[PDB]
């Protein structure tokens, strides 16, 4: 885990609070065998909830000078906390095309040269992307480790 | 959940006291609301709940306090029928005792006849007994006594 959400930044759940104030020293596999008040016993309310954001949560972005998030610029990925870049070698049109479809700017796209200005000089978290047709998103290509 | 009023002059006005079937223990201000409250001077025949003092501002309690938090409703005719919410032990002191004050404060008799039903009627407030004025005193008062 990377993080431990709370206040219910996530989202409001609906059912009833399971388990209050649990107490694991984190190596234990089921999180049932953390200590607990008692199992169905609780104190809050819905609106506290918690939520975890695990190692491998990936997001897609352009970064730009002008904005944060842009339809043109320095393509970017999200890995265990950090932003990385991705190479181009082995770049195809389709790949591209589903670069494109998954954050929601066009259908097509096309590749731009490097341009004068980058931010921070990010890494790069994976490089040679094959796209097949078919996937929607970037995560079902297969690529390098 | 048997309530009682203790270290009070007032008829109806004491610190609260709560007993689990064997044994009497206070009850710390931080587990009661309005609702237990006003359901205690109901089962008590007190009425209505007029203040809720923390404290310990009618008498420093003793013997044990209990940790068990009230979450009433507020119609509930007794204490025991209220749902309730245990809570870790040793969380309250003894300086914050609950108390409350009820309604019914007045206190009428009626002495010197010789039925025990007969008699003139006195009023204690202030300390100090006295006898009630005839003035404005009719039967619907008459019946109510
Ligand atoms: C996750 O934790 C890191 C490290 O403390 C912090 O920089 C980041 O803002 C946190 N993210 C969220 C969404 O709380
Ligand atoms: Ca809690
Ligand atoms: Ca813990």
């Amino acid at each position: 885990a990377i993080n431990a959400t709370g206040s219910a930044h996530f989202g409001e759940g609906t059912g009833p609070i399971w388990l209050d104030e649990m107490k694991c020293n984190g190596k234990e596999s089921r999180i049932w065998q953390c200590h607990s008040h008692g199992w169905g016993q609780q104190n809050c309310r819905h609106k506290e909830d918690a939520g975890v954001i695990c190692s491998e949560f990936m997001s897609l972005r352009l970064t730009s000078e002008a904005s944060r998030e842009a339809c043109a610029g320095r393509l970017e990925v999200f890995y265990n906390g950090a932003w990385g870049t991705v190479g181009k070698s082995s770049m195809s049109e389709t790949t591209v095309g589903v670069v494109c479809r998954q954050l929601g700017c066009a259908d097509k796209g096309k590749i731009n040269p490097a341009s004068l200005d980058k931010a921070m000089s990010i890494p790069m978290w994976v490089d040679n992307v094959q796209c097949p047709k078919g996937p929607d998103t970037l995560w079902q290509c297969p690529s390098s480790p | 959940r048997e309530p009682r009023l203790v270290g009070g002059d007032i008829p109806c006005s004491g610190r609260v006291e709560v007993k689990h079937g064997d044994t009497w223990g206070s009850i710390c201000d931080s587990d009661f609301s309005l609702e237990a409250a006003s359901v205690l001077c109901r089962e008590l025949q007190c009425g209505t709940v007029v203040s809720i003092l923390g404290g310990a501002h009618f008498g420093e309690g003793n013997g044990q306090i209990w940790a068990e938090e009230f979450q009433c409703e507020g119609h509930e005719s007794h204490l025991s029928l209220c749902p309730v919410a245990p809570r870790p032990e040793g969380t309250c002191s003894h300086s914050r005792d609950v108390g409350v004050v009820c309604s019914r404060y007045t206190e009428i008799r009626l002495v010197n006849g010789k039925t025990p039903c007969e008699g003139r009627v006195e009023l204690k407030t202030l300390g100090a007994w006295g006898s009630l004025c005839n003035s404005h005193w009719d039967i619907e008062d008459a019946h109510v006594l």
